[PDB]
C-alpha cells in the first residue's frame, strides 16, 4: 500500500460522466491537493496494480483488499512526501501490533512506528485477518470493514485517506486470482471531503477564506460521492439480480438518509421473515443487503434528501437485457464492419470476408501483407461511433487441406475519446495479462465476458498464429433499454395461432406447400410464408395479445431450393384493443410510414424505430415484391406496464 | 448423514463397562491407564454394586479372555450433586492392574491448557458407550458410537430446566433427533485433538432421559486436574500393586 | 487429425517439446512415420526469453516458454520472493502438528516421548505401535 501527494479533484462532473447540463463552470478550483493510496504487488516501487474493471468504486480513494481466512497480503508502506503517514484498521480485537493507533502502548517502535513513517524509507507492516466478519445465520456471506489513519482523527477522513476493508466468508470461493467471489457485490462509501480540514491545507484557499468560503458555503468540503462528484460508475445490471450491495458510512455521523428505490421492493436475508420495502442508514455499523432487481430502465437512485441529491447524488442506475442473443452483423446485410480501423493487417485474404464456412481458399481479414507477426502492434480498432456492450465473442480460424490455422493468444483493448487508448481489457476480473484464444479449425471457439464493459472504440489486437494469422471475430451486442427482447415470433413461444399466413398453396397432382412457418432458419418444405397470388394485397397479420414497444425488426426471406424470392417493401397496420387495419402513423408529420422489405436476396434489414407500436394486432401487407412474396417476419417488443 | 454407528473392534478402547455380580449393568467407565477409571458418581452412589471389565465389547456375549478388570470398593466426589449434576466424575479403584493390550490402549494425561484450544478447533466429538444411560427401549447389543457437535455455551443453559456451570456444556446436534443420554453413564465423550486423544466429557442423566433432542450435558476434565492430581499423589506408591490404587481416601475425593 | 489413434500422437508436441527439450527421435516412434517428424523440426523453437532477465537478482530462467523458476536470494519469499520469513507461529498451530509456542522471534515445534520429528519440521514421524493417540487404519 502506497500515499503518494496527488490532486485529486472532487467537482468531477465536468468530466462529463453522465451529465447533460454544460454550463457548470467551477468558481474555484477543480483538483484539491489531496493524497489518493495505490495497490503494489511487490515491496519496492515501479510495479503497480492495474485498477481492473471491477476495481471501479474508488474514486479518491485507493484499493480494496480482499483478505480471508488462510490468505494474508503484505502492505509494505513508504513515504514519499515530507509528512509521516499513518494506516489504523477497525473490526477485530487487534493488538497494538497491527493496530497502529496513537495513544499509551508497551513496544518502543513498533505499537507507533507505522505512525511515524519516514520520508524515503519503507516499513515491514502486515494486518491479521480473522473470522469475526463472518455474518452468521444461512442469509448473508460478507460483511465489510473500514480503516483509515490515525494521526488525527478528522484531519485523516478528509485527506483521502480513507479505504473499506471487504471481508466475506470461507467457503465459496473464485479462481479470480484466489479471490473469493461467484457474486457481484458493490461497495459504496458516501462521506464529504474538506479541504480547509485536513494536513495539507495550503494556509489559504482558492478563492476565498474570510466567511468560510465567500463563494459558497463550504465550498471545499462538497459532497463528493465515492470520490467524485454526479458519477457513480458500474451501475449496469440485468434484470431480477439478488446482488449484495455494501453501505458504509463512518464521518458522516450528522447525516442521516433513508434508501428507497424507485419500484424495486427490498427482502431481507437472515431470519428469511422480513420484507421492509425501505433501508436507511446509521453511522458507525456497516449495514449490507440485497436489492433484487424488477423492472428494466434508468430507474433513478436516489436517498430522499435536500441537500444531497441536487447537490450530492443523481445517478439512475440501468438495467440492460440478459436474453440478449440475437444476431447483430453476422446474419444480417445491414450492420457490418464497414467502419473497421487498424494498421497493420495479417496476409493477403480479403477484409470483410471473415463469414462462418465460406467458400473459397481466402476467407480471413487483411488488406497490407504481414511479412512478420510478433508482440509488434497490429491493433484492430473496432468502432462503431455508438454505445456498445459486449459479454461475448466467438473465435474461429480457417482451414482448407489438412493445416489448423488458429489463433493461441491476442491481448483486446478499448478506448472512449480516441484521443487516448485506455489498454487496459486484459486486466478485467478474471484475466489479468492474458486472454483466449482459439484452439482449432473445425470446432467454434468462443470467448464469454464477465463484466458488463461498455465503450465505444473497441480495439483487439492479435499475436502469432499457426505461421498463418487469420482471424475471424463475429460481433454480439445487447440492448441499452433492457425492454427489446424478442417475444418468440422466431424461437417457439408465438404459436401459429398469433402470426398467421394468409393463402395455401396446393398443387392438383402432387403435394402441397405449408407456408405457415413464417420464421427465421426454417427447414423442410418452404422457410417462411409465400401467398398464392402476386400484388399488394396479401397480408401477415400477429397477434400481440397486449401492447409492446417495438423498435429493432429483422426480415429475410424464404426460397423453393430453386429460385430465391422476397419482398422489397410492406406497411405496417397498427392498431389497440379493439381493431382497427390503420397504417402505422408518421411521427414526423401526420401521415403513415412506407417501410421497406427484403433488399437483397438473404441479407436481412436492420433498422430502429424511436416511437413506440402500441397495438395488439400488428399487419403486414406486403406493397412491392420480388419474383413472389417471400419474408421471414420477426420484429422485437417490449413490456409496457 | 453419519447416523448411530457401532465402535470398531481396534481402536475403541475407553469402554470400562460398570456392571453388577449379576446379569444387571448399569453404567461404564473411561481408559486412561492403570490406577484410575473416569466415570459418573451416580453409577455407584444410589445404586447398586461395582463390578468392572476393560476391553468387553458385548454384555450378553465375550469374545474371549478379554473383559477383566474388578474393583474391590469405591468412593464419592466433593462437588457431586446428589439431586442434580455438576462435575460428576467418580475414579473405580481396581484390584487387579492390566497390561496394554489391543483392546485395552492407553492415553495421555489432561491438562489445564487443553481448555482453549479444544473447544474452538474440535466442534464434534464421539460418546463411547454400550447404551445405558437411556436404557428404556433402545438397549443395544453392540456397542455403538455416534457422532455429536459441540453447540455454543449460550445455548446449554436452557435444554434442560437445571442450571449448568462451566464444567458442562453443550456436546450435541440441534433440536432434531436424539442425541442426548447416548451410550452408558460415565462415557468417554473423547476428541481426537491432535496426535493424541484426551477424553473431556462424561454423559449423566439429568432429570431422567425423555425427549432430550435439544442438546447433551458432558463434562470437562481440563478444569478437573486438581482433583484427578490430589487422589494421586497424595494417596502414596502403590502398596499391593493396585488395591485399592487407593480405595483408602475420604470422602469428598481428599 | 480426425482419428482416435492420432489424437495421442499429436499429443506429445506440447509436451516433450515446450516443457523440456526438443529431439527428432521424440516424434519419429510416436507418430510412426517420416514426413510429418522432419517438418515439425526444421522449425525451431528458442526457450525462452530469459536473455532480458524478466525476474529481479540477477536470476535465470531453463528451456520454458512462459512458465519459469528462478533462485532468488534468502530473507525474501512467495511467488517472486516478496514476503519475508514467518516470525512468530500464534495462529494456526505454526502448520506443525504440536505445541506452539514463540520465543521472541523465534518458534521451534517438537513432540515430547513416544514421538520424533521429521527431516524438517512438518509433522512429527509415528514411531512407536500405540502410544496414547493414535488411529487404526487396518480395516
Amino acid at each position: 500500500i502506497a500515499a503518494e501527494e496527488i490532486s485529486w479533484d472532487y467537482s468531477e462532473f465536468v468530466q462529463r460522466e453522465t451529465d447533460i447540463e454544460d454550463s457548470d463552470d467551477i468558481p474555484e478550483d477543480t483538483t484539491y491537493k489531496k493524497v489518493v493510496f495505490r495497490k503494489y504487488l511487490d515491496s519496492t516501487f515501479t510495479k503497480r496494480d492495474p485498477r481492473g474493471e471491477y476495481e471501479e468504486h474508488l474514486g479518491i480513494l485507493g484499493p480494496i483488499i480482499r483478505a480471508e481466512v488462510d490468505d494474508v497480503i503484505q502492505v509494505r508502506f513508504k513515504n514519499l512526501a515530507s509528512r509521516p503517514y499513518s494506516l489504523h484498521a477497525h473490526g477485530l480485537s487487534y493488538e497494538k501490533s497491527s493496530e497502529g493507533k496513537t495513544y499509551e502502548d508497551d513496544s518502543p517502535e513498533w505499537f507507533k512506528e507505522d505512525n511515524a513513517v519516514q520520508p524515503n524509507s519503507s516499513y515491514t507492516y502486515v494486518w491479521h485477518a480473522t473470522e469475526r466478519s463472518g455474518p452468521e445465520s444461512p442469509g448473508s456471506a460478507c460483511r465489510a470493514w473500514a480503516y483509515y489513519s490515525a494521526v488525527n482523527p478528522e484531519k485523516d477522513i478528509h485527506s483521502g485517506l480513507i479505504g473499506p476493508l471487504l471481508i466475506c466468508q470461507k467457503g465459496i470461493l473464485h479462481k479470480d486470482s484466489n479471490m473469493p467471489m461467484d457474486m457481484r457485490e458493490f461497495v459504496l462509501l458516501f462521506m464529504t471531503f474538506d479541504e480547509k480540514k485536513s494536513w495539507y491545507y495550503e494556509k489559504k484557499s482558492r478563492s476565498s477564506w474570510r466567511l468560510t468560503s465567500s463563494e459558497m458555503k463550504k465550498s471545499h468540503e462538497f459532497h463528493a460521492i465515492n470520490g467524485m462528484i454526479y458519477s457513480l460508475p458500474g451501475l449496469k445490471m440485468y434484470e431480477q439480480e439478488w446482488v449484495r450491495l455494501h453501505l458504509l458510512n463512518i464521518g458522516g455521523s450528522q447525516d442521516i438518509h433513508v434508501v428507497h428505490f424507485h419500484g424495486q421492493t427490498l427482502l431481507e436475508n437472515g431470519n428469511k421473515q422480513h420484507q421492509l420495502g425501505v433501508w436507511p442508514l446509521l453511522p458507525g455499523s456497516f449495514k449490507t443487503l440485497e436489492m433484487k432487481a424488477s423492472k428494466p430502465g434508468w430507474w433513478l437512485l436516489n436517498t430522499e434528501v435536500g441537500e444531497n441529491q441536487r447537490a450530492g447524488m443523481q445517478t439512475p442506475f440501468l438495467i440492460m437485457d440478459r436474453d440478449c442473443r440475437m444476431p447483430m452483423g453476422l446474419s444480417t446485410g445491414i450492420i457490418s464492419d464497414s467502419q473497421i480501423k487498424a494498421s497493420e493487417f495479417l496476409g493477403y485474404w480479403e477484409p470483410r470476408l471473415a463469414r462462418l464456412n465460406n467458400g473459397g481458399s481466402y476467407n480471413a481479414w487483411s488488406v497490407e501483407k504481414l511479412a512478420a507477426e510478433f508482440a509488434s502492434k497490429p491493433w484492430i480498432q473496432v468502432d462503431m461511433q455508438k454505445e456498445v456492450i459486449i459479454t461475448g465473442i466467438q473465435t474461429q480460424g480457417a482451414k482448407h487441406y489438412l493445416k489448423s490455422c488458429y489463433t493461441t493468444e491476442f491481448y483486446v483493448a478499448y478506448s472512449s475519446n480516441q484521443i487516448n487508448w485506455q489498454i487496459f481489457k486484459g486486466n478485467s476480473t478474471r484475466n489479468v495479462m492474458y486472454f483466449n484464444g482459439n484452439s482449432d479449425a473445425s470446432t467454434i471457439k468462443e470467448n464469454q465476458f464477465d463484466p458488463p464493459i461498455v465503450a465505444r472504440y473497441i480495439r483487439i489486437s492479435p499475436t502469432r498464429a499457426y505461421n498463418r494469422p487469420t482471424l475471424r471475430l463475429e460481433l454480439q451486442g445487447c440492448e441499452v433499454n433492457g425492454c427489446s427482447t424478442p417475444l418468440g415470433m422466431e424461437n417457439g413461444k408465438i404459436e401459429n395461432k398469433q402470426i398467421t399466413a394468409s393463402s395455401f398453396k396446393k398443387s392438383w397432382w402432387g403435394d402441397y406447400w405449408e407456408p405457415f412457418r413464417a420464421r427465421l432458419n426454417a427447414q423442410g418444405r418452404v422457410n417462411a410464408w409465400q401467398a398464392k397470388a402476386n400484388n399488394n394485397k396479401q397480408w401477415l397479420e400477429i397477434d400481440l395479445l397486449k401492447i409492446k414497444k417495438i423498435t429493432a425488426i429483422i426480415t429475410q426471406g424464404c426460397k423453393s431450393l430453386s429460385s430465391e424470392m422476397y419482398v422489397k417493401s410492406y406497411t405496417i397496420h397498427y392498431s389497440e384493443q379493439g381493431v382497427e387495419w390503420k397504417p402505422y402513423r408518421l411521427k414526423s408529420s401526420m401521415v403513415d410510414k412506407i417501410f421497406e422489405g427484403n433488399t437483397n436476396t438473404k441479407g436481412h434489414v436492420k433498422n430502429f424505430f424511436n416511437p413506440p407500436i402500441i397495438s395488439r394486432f400488428i399487419r403486414v401487407i406486403p406493397k412491392t415484391w420480388n419474383q413472389s412474396i417471400a419474408l421471414r417476419l420477426e420484429l422485437f417488443g417490449c413490456d409496457i406496464y | 448423514i453419519v447416523g448411530g454407528q457401532e465402535c470398531k473392534d481396534g481402536e475403541c478402547p475407553w469402554q470400562a463397562l460398570l456392571i453388577n455380580e449379576e446379569n444387571e449393568g448399569f453404567c461404564g467407565g473411561t481408559i486412561l491407564s492403570e490406577f484410575y477409571i473416569l466415570t459418573a458418581a451416580h453409577c455407584l452412589y444410589q445404586a447398586k454394586r461395582f463390578k468392572v471389565r476393560v476391553g468387553d465389547r458385548n454384555t450378553e456375549q465375550e469374545e474371549g479372555g478379554e473383559a477383566v478388570h474388578e474393583v474391590e470398593v469405591v468412593i464419592k466426589h466433593n462437588r457431586f450433586t446428589k439431586e442434580t449434576y455438576d462435575f460428576d466424575i467418580a475414579v473405580l479403584r481396581l484390584k487387579t492392574p492390566i497390561t496394554f493390550r489391543m483392546n485395552v490402549a492407553p492415553a495421555c494425561l489432561p491438562e489445564r491448557d487443553w481448555a482453549e484450544s479444544t473447544l474452538m478447533t474440535q466442534k464434534t466429538g464421539i460418546v463411547s458407550g454400550f447404551g445405558r444411560t437411556h436404557e428404556k427401549g433402545r438397549q443395544s447389543t453392540r456397542l455403538k458410537m455416534l457422532e455429536v457437535p459441540y453447540v455454543d455455551r449460550n445455548s446449554c443453559k436452557l435444554s434442560s430446566s437445571f442450571i449448568i456451570t462451566q464444567n458442562m456444556f453443550c456436546a450435541g446436534y440441534d433440536t432434531k433427533q436424539e442425541d442426548a443420554c447416548q451410550g452408558d453413564a460415565g462415557g468417554p465423550h473423547v476428541t481426537r485433538f491432535k496426535d493424541t486423544y484426551f477424553v473431556t466429557g462424561i454423559v449423566s442423566w439429568g432429570e431422567g432421559c425423555a425427549r432430550k433432542g435439544k442438546y447433551g450435558i458432558y463434562t470437562k476434565v481440563t478444569a478437573f486436574l486438581k482433583w484427578i492430581d490430589r487422589s494421586m499423589k497424595t494417596r502414596g506408591l502403590p502398596k499391593a500393586k493396585s488395591h485399592a490404587p487407593e480405595v483408602i481416601t475420604s470422602s469428598p475425593l481428599k | 487429425a480426425n482419428s482416435f489413434l492420432e489424437e495421442m500422437k499429436k499429443g506429445h508436441l506440447e509436451r516433450e517439446c515446450m516443457e523440456e527439450t526438443c529431439s527428432y527421435e521424440e516424434a519419429r516412434e510416436v507418430f510412426e512415420d517420416s514426413d510429418k517428424t522432419n517438418e515439425f523440426w526444421n522449425k525451431y523453437k528458442d526457450g525462452d526469453q530469459c536473455e532480458t532477465s524478466p525476474c529481479q537478482n540477477q536470476g535465470k530462467c531453463k528451456d520454458g516458454l512462459g512458465e519459469y523458476t528462478c533462485t532468488c536470494l534468502e530473507g525474501f519469499e512467495g511467488k517472486n520472493c516478496e514476503l519475508f520469513t514467518r516470525k512468530l507461529c500464534s495462529l494456526d498451530n505454526g502448520d506443525c502438528d504440536q505445541f506452539c509456542h514463540e520465543e521472541q522471534n523465534s518458534v521451534v515445534c517438537s513432540c515430547a516421548r513416544g514421538y520424533t520429528l521429521a527431516d524438517n519440521g512438518k509433522a512429527c514421524i509415528p514411531t512407536g505401535p500405540y502410544p496414547c493417540g493414535k488411529q487404526t487404519l487396518e480395516r
